[PDB]
RNA sequence: GCUACCUAAGAACAGCUAAAAGAGCACACCCGUCUAUGUAGCAAAAUAGUGGGAAGAUUUAUAGGUAGAGGCGACAAACCUA
């Protein structure tokens, strides 16, 4: 007999558990708002060859952004909700060549997760997260499990690797899944309009692996590479990312610094372990900008 | 001030009260005829 | 946009431009890697049995936002060397031609109006 | 009171925090220049700097035929057939190359989209470029002029005779004949205007927007 | 297309006996508190719903009796009343329909 | 792809979906509880919820009368919409309907459902009433909200 | 009793333009140009649209007649119970 959390509760105990467990989520989220006044791991400066932990954000949508050369740059919104680091995995047992950290975001219901998953967060003292991503790091950057991660971890002018599951399209055919040309409509052509043509040759008595034939579109993890941050809203935790991000609106992404050789070495000015708001030195404004962006509130741009 | 629709059957439904309105829209055409020859035509046009 | 054999209009004070009878010039080529021709693209043009190079100045196709979307596909005529055929241009011409690559300073000295 | 269309969020599954962040950048731009009440029948003179010249301004006058675009990239498209030739510029409302926008004649036509003026006569769409703005009245109703246009013959750009467009700005009767009045009424589709879930009931949403507007001042 | 060679007893034996083609054992099932006929979760009782609808039948039978014929519908809210009862002062001024059985224990 | 679309396509077309919900909503104003399949109840359920919202605009509204000639197939339920159902849900702002799932039909084994207007002349349908406050799990957690009330 | 032709005595052919037209448009009807569906199909030859004729060398009901070294044929060496 499959159960759920709310199977035997009366109408007098349904609002209590709705209030109490959500207050437990808000208490543990507000107990973890001080990384530096707790005991952290040591801070190290940036070195050539060092990598940094990323974030998990939600894609709100896009608004247009205009630059001082007078061209429109579409910018997607990448809003970071409740980003905490959950686990550290060392150099020796990481099954790779870089070490890793695990980070989760989008706190979800504690009633709708497996008991093996819930014992992880119950040790940490955190609400359970929706999606857990693993970031390759070096040993220079190592952050204790439990610190919050904010939007000002990144900075404007920084190029960013973003990946998520793309919009699934179900079982699709030929001219939509792979963009082939198909057959003409009229001039004979009785039942061939969106049909795959020849698959292989005659001497091949089979079909090769990896041939393009109808199957399920989308719902795979794709990465877009080299996307500039133009702007950061610190108040609502917004990353303003250039172009389009894989996935639908209100979806969870993986926000990593770029892999591109020209765009992966320039990391001197970036705050290296994370960004810590408890440092209390030069508190960041409402909105951090790039050089080329137009300020909403700056006057009309005159090119003379 | 509130013009309610009048409570009748519909002309196109398949029932017995909708049949009786379809009888009356025939019986409106007998009332609206000009000559007696037009009345005698539509009163005896459907051979049953 | 302008593919092969669209009907366009020549906006020039030429003696070759005021064509009687079949008063609709038909293009035969676009000088791009696509068939698609935009504002400031060379095309060929067949006028009165004579094939002639031409330059797209505004089209009926919606392009970028603050650029005009002219209700007639109007095209100026040039020869192979690059200067225009005519002496005056009376139609409006967009000012998007200056930045774009090509012999377009020849055209903008002929336009009477810049809208 | 007039609430401009772009402040209304389109029906969708977008998070309302996206449109709250959008409305902050809408209202900071509106401090720079004044955006007047301009309708679909309004005539506007828009001055814009552009990066194509050496830094001059361009004043383009036109009829604001179509005012869609729902967000920070709100657009409006103007028409002029100056020197006998049609000019069609889609002006983005919040682009920072605009300096000032003003209305010449603040009026409204019977139709929500004047895209049919492409297929109308050019006499009903030409406008004097150096013409003075009309004197405005402070608190009265906006003027609606029933200036139902006459068109060119049957091969139009779009099938405006169909009732899916719902055009109420054509004198249809003298340019189109009665048999192809009836054939266009075959696409009447009378169930749409009686419907409930294809009607986006937006009355509650303006209360939060107007709360946001006046709290920004 | 036609089969080049016939499908044998073993290949059918695996295919029509797969757990995907085998029907699933459902765990959706409870016993009703009131009547005792075993119901399912997330649906109503088949016995209790047939109890109400067959009780609804003689109630709606009498609605057609007090009008007689079509296109005659009340403009007043209505209360059903069983035997051994009086109309209340809230029930004064309604169309009160009477079916001659005792008041059922599930009706309130 | 139907990401987006909330309209089940039914009937023999988009005209025929409207008329089949028009007929189904009308029996919900006369009999005030009806039986229909899941795709036909839940399509019609929103139109039943906004029937009363358009019936609370008043007797004298032209628009509430012009949709009433369409959306009620019969013409004598037009008084019943504006004078029985509308003053009954006068205080309420939403949720005037009650949709519950019925055991399946004998013919096509259809996932059928019962829909009514909340409060009626009819006998009460056996709506699923949940567990009492006197059980083992309630009384253990009644001590939770009784202890934590004294923590202020 | 299908069909090819024939005999007997019958029937049908709106409206429109024109006048006594194997005339024009166009129904009912007759035929089957092209396409699509269908191809163990609804159908051992159909359906939907588009088409040809539709007062005539027309179409059609009924009864009769010609029978295989034959009949019949505005010859397709077609048709004569798939
Ligand atoms: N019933 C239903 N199933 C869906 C829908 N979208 C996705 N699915 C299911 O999820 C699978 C994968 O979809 P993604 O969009 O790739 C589909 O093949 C289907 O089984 C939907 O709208 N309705
Ligand atoms: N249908 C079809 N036509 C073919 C084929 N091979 C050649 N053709 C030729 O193609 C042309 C068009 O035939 P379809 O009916 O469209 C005809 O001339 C026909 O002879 C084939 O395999 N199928
Ligand atoms: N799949 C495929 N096979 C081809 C093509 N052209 C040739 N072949 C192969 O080459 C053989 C001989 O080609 P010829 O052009 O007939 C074919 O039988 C086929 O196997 C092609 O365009 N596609
Ligand atoms: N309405 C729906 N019903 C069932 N599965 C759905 C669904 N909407 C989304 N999904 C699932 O979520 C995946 C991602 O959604 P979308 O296609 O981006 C889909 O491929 C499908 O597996
Ligand atoms: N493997 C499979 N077996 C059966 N039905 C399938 C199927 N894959 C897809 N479908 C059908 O297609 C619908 C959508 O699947 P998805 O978008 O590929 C399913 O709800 C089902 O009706
Ligand atoms: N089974 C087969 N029967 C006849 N010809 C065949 C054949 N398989 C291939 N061919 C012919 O052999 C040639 C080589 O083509 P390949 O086998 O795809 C072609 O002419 C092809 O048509
Ligand atoms: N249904 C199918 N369609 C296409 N190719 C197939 C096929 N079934 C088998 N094959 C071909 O035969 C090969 C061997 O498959 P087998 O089931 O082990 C495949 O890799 C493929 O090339
Ligand atoms: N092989 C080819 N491919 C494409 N276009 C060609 C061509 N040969 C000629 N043309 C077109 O025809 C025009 C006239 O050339 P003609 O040989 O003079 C060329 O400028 C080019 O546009
Ligand atoms: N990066 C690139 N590599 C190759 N061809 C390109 C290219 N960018 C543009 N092109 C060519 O120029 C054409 C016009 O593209 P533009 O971005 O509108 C393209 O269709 C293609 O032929
Ligand atoms: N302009 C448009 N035309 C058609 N479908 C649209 C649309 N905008 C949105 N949709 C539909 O709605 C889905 C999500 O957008 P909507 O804001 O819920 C899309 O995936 C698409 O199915
Ligand atoms: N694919 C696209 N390319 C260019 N501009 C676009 C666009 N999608 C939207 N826009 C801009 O955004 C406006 C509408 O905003 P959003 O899509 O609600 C459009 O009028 C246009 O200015
Ligand atoms: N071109 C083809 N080649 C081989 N098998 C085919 C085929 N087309 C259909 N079949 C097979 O014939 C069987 C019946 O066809 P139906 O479309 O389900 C199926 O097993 C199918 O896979
Ligand atoms: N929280 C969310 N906000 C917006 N779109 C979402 C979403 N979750 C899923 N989607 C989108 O909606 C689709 C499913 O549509 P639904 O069944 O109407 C998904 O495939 C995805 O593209
Ligand atoms: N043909 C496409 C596909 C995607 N996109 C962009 O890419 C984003 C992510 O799409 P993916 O298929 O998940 C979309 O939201 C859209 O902005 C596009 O602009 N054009
Ligand atoms: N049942 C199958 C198996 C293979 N295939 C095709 O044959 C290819 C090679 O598969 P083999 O089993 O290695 C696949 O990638 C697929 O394209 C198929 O279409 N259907
Ligand atoms: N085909 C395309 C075009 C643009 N884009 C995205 O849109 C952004 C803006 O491109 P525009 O062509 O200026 C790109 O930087 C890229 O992120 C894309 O993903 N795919
Ligand atoms: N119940 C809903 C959900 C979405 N929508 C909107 O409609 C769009 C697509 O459907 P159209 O209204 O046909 C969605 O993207 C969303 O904006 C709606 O109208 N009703
Ligand atoms: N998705 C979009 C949206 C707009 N556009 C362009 O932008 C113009 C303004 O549209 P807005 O949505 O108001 C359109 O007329 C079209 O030219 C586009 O090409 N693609
Ligand atoms: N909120 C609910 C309600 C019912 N259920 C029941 O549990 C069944 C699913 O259990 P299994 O994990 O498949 C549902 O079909 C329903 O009977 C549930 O899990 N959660
Ligand atoms: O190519 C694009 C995509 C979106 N946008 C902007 O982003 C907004 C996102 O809208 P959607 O419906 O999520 C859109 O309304 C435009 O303002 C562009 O300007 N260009
Ligand atoms: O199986 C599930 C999971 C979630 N939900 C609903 O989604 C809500 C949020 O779940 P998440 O995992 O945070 C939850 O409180 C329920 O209302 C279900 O109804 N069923
Ligand atoms: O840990 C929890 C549990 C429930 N909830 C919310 O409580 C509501 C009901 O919980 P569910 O059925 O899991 C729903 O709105 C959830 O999002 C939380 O936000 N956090
Ligand atoms: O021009 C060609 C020739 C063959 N083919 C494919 O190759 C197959 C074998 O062709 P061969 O001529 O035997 C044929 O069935 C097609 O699938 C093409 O697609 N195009
Ligand atoms: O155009 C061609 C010709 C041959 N082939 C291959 O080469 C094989 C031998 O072709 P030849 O023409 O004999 C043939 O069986 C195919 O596998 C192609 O794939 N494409
Ligand atoms: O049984 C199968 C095997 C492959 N496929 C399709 O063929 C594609 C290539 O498969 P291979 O094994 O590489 C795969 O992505 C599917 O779209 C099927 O649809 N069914
Ligand atoms: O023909 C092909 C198709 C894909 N691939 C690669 O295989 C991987 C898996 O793609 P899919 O799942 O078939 C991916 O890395 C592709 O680039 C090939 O190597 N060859
Ligand atoms: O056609 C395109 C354009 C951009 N992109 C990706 O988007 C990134 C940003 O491009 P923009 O045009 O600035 C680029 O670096 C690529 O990763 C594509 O993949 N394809
Ligand atoms: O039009 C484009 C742009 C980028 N890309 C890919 O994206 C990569 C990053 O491009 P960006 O513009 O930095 C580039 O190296 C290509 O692999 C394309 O394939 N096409
Ligand atoms: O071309 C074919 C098609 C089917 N079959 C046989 O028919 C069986 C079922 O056909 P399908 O999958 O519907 C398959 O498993 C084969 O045994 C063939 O042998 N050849
Ligand atoms: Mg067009
Ligand atoms: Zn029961």
């Amino acid at each position: 007999s499959g159960t759920w959390w709310d199977e035997h509760l009366s109408e007098e105990n349904v609002p209590f558990i709705k209030q109490l467990v959500s207050d437990e989520d808000k208490a543990q989220l507000a107990s973890k708002l001080c990384p530096l006044k707790d005991e952290p791991w040591p801070i190290h400066p940036w070195e050539p060859g060092s990598f940094r932990v990323g974030l998990i954000a939600l894609k709100l949508g896009m608004m247009p952004l205009w630059t001082k050369d007078g061209q429109k740059h579409v910018v997607t919104l990448l809003q970071v909700q409740d980003c905490h680091v959950l686990k550290y995995t060392s150099k020796e047992n990481c099954n790779g060549k870089m070490a890793t950290l695990s980070v989760g975001g989008k706190t979800v219901s504690r009633f709708r997760k497996a008991t093996s998953i819930l014992e992880f967060y119950r040790e940490l003292g955190l609400p359970p997260k929706q999606t857990v991503k693993i970031f390759n790091i070096t040993d220079n950057a190592a952050i204790k499990p439990g610190t919050p991660l904010y939007a000002a971890h990144f900075r404007p002018g920084q190029y960013v690797d973003v990946t998520a599951k793309t919009i699934g399209k179900g079982f699709q055919g030929v001219m939509k899944r792979w963009g082939f040309k198909g057959q003409p409509a009229t001039h004979g052509q009785t039942k061939t309009h969106r049909r795959p043509g020849a698959v292989a040759t005659g001497d091949i008595g089979r079909v090769w692996p990896g041939t393009k034939m109808p199957g399920k579109m989308g719902n795979i993890y794709r990465t877009e590479y080299g996307l500039k941050v133009w702007r950061i809203n610190t108040k609502h935790n917004i990353i303003y990312v250039n172009g389009s991000v894989p996935g639908h609106k209100n979806c969870l992404v993986k926000v990593k610094d770029s892999k591109l050789p020209a765009y992966k070495d320039l990391g001197k000015n970036l705050p290296f372990p994370t960004y810590f708001p408890d440092g209390d030195e030069e508190e960041l404004p409402e909105d951090l900008y790039d050089e080329n962006v137009c300020q909403p509130g700056a006057p009309s741009i005159t090119f003379a | 001030v509130a013009r309610y629709p009048p409570i009748v059957a519909s002309m196109t439904a398949d029932s017995k009260a909708a049949r009786l309105r379809r009888i009356e829209r025939w019986q409106a055409t007998v009332h609206a005829a000009e000559s007696v020859d037009e009345k005698l035509r539509i009163l005896t046009k459907m051979q049953f | 946009a302008i593919q092969k054999m669209t009907r366009v209009r020549v906006v020039d004070n030429s003696a070759l431009g005021n064509s009687p009878y079949h008063r609709a010039p038909r293009c035969i080529h676009v000088y791009k890697k696509n068939g698609v021709g935009k504002v400031g693209d060379q095309i060929l043009l067949a006028i009165k049995g004579q094939k002639k190079k031409a330059l797209i100045v505004g089209h009926c196709m919606p392009g970028p936002r603050m650029t005009p979307r002219f209700d007639s596909n109007n095209v100026v005529l040039i020869e192979d060397n690059g200067n225009p055929v005519g002496t005056r241009i009376k139609t409006p011409i967009p000012t998007s031609l200056r930045k774009r690559e090509g012999e377009y300073s020849k055209v903008l000295a002929i336009a009477q109006n810049f809208v | 009171r007039f609430l401009s269309p772009e402040f209304i969020p389109r029906r969708g599954r977008t998070d309302p925090l996206k449109f709250q962040i959008e409305r902050k950048d809408m209202l900071e731009r509106r401090k720079v220049l004044h955006i007047p009440e301009f309708y679909v029948g309004s005539i506007l003179r828009v001055t814009t700097a552009d990066p194509y010249a050496s830094g001059k301004i361009s004043q383009f006058l036109g009829i604001c035929i179509q005012r869609s675009g729902r967000g920070l990239g709100a657009t409006f498209i103007l028409r002029n057939v100056i020197e006998g030739q049609g000019v069609e510029i889609c002006f983005e409302l919040y682009n920072p190359r605009v300096q000032e926008i003003q209305v010449v004649k603040l009026e409204k036509r019977l139709d929500d989209s004047l895209l049919y003026l492409r297929d109308a006569l050019p006499e009903y769409s030409t406008f004097d470029v150096n013409m003075k703005p009309v004197v405005q009245e402070p608190n009265q109703k906006v003027p609606v002029n029933e200036l139902k246009v006459k068109m060119k013959p049957k091969p139009w750009s779009k099938r405006w005779e169909r009732p899916n467009f719902n055009i109420k700005g054509i004198r249809f009767d003298l340019c189109l004949t009665e048999q192809q009045m009836k054939e266009a009424q075959k696409w009447n589709q009378p169930w749409l205007e009686f419907d409930m879930m294809r009607e986006y009931d937006t009355s509650k949403i303006e209360a939060a927007i107007w709360k946001e507007i006046e709290a920004s001042k | 297309a036609a089969p080049k060679n016939r499908r044998t007893i073993e290949v059918n034996r695996c295919r029509r006996r797969n757990p995907q083609k085998l029907i699933k054992v459902k765990n959706n099932i409870d016993v009703c508190p009131e009547c005792g006929h075993l119901k399912q979760k997330h649906v109503l009782c088949a016995y209790c719903y047939e109890k109400v609808c067959k009780e609804t039948a003689e109630i709606r039978r009498q609605i057609g009796k007090q009008e007689g014929g079509p296109f005659k519908a009340p403009t007043i809210e209505t209360v059903v009343l069983y035997t051994g009862e009086t109309p209340s002062e809230q029930d004064q001024g309604k169309r009160i329909i009477e079916r001659d059985r005792k008041r059922p224990s599930w009706f309130t | 792809i139907s990401h987006g679309r909330v309209f089940r396509r039914m009937g023999l077309g988009p005209e025929s979906r409207i008329h089949l919900l028009r007929n189904l909503l009308t029996g919900l104003v006369r009999h005030e509880r009806i039986e229909a399949p899941w795709a036909r109840v839940d399509e019609m359920r929103g139109y039943a919820e906004k029937l009363i919202d358009y019936g609370k605009l008043g007797d004298t509204n032209e628009r509430a009368m012009r949709m009433a000639d369409f959306w009620l197939t019969e013409k004598d339920l037009i008084p019943k919409l504006f004078q029985v159902l509308a003053p009954r849900y006068k205080d309420q702002t939403g949720g005037y309907t009650r949709m519950l799932q019925i055991p399946n039909r004998s013919l096509d084994r259809a996932k059928m459902a019962v829909i009514e207007y909340k409060g009626n002349c009819l006998p009460p349908l056996p709506l699923p009433r949940r567990d009492s406050h006197l059980t083992l799990l309630n009384q253990l957690l009644q001590g939770l909200r009784q202890d934590l009330r004294q923590s202020q």
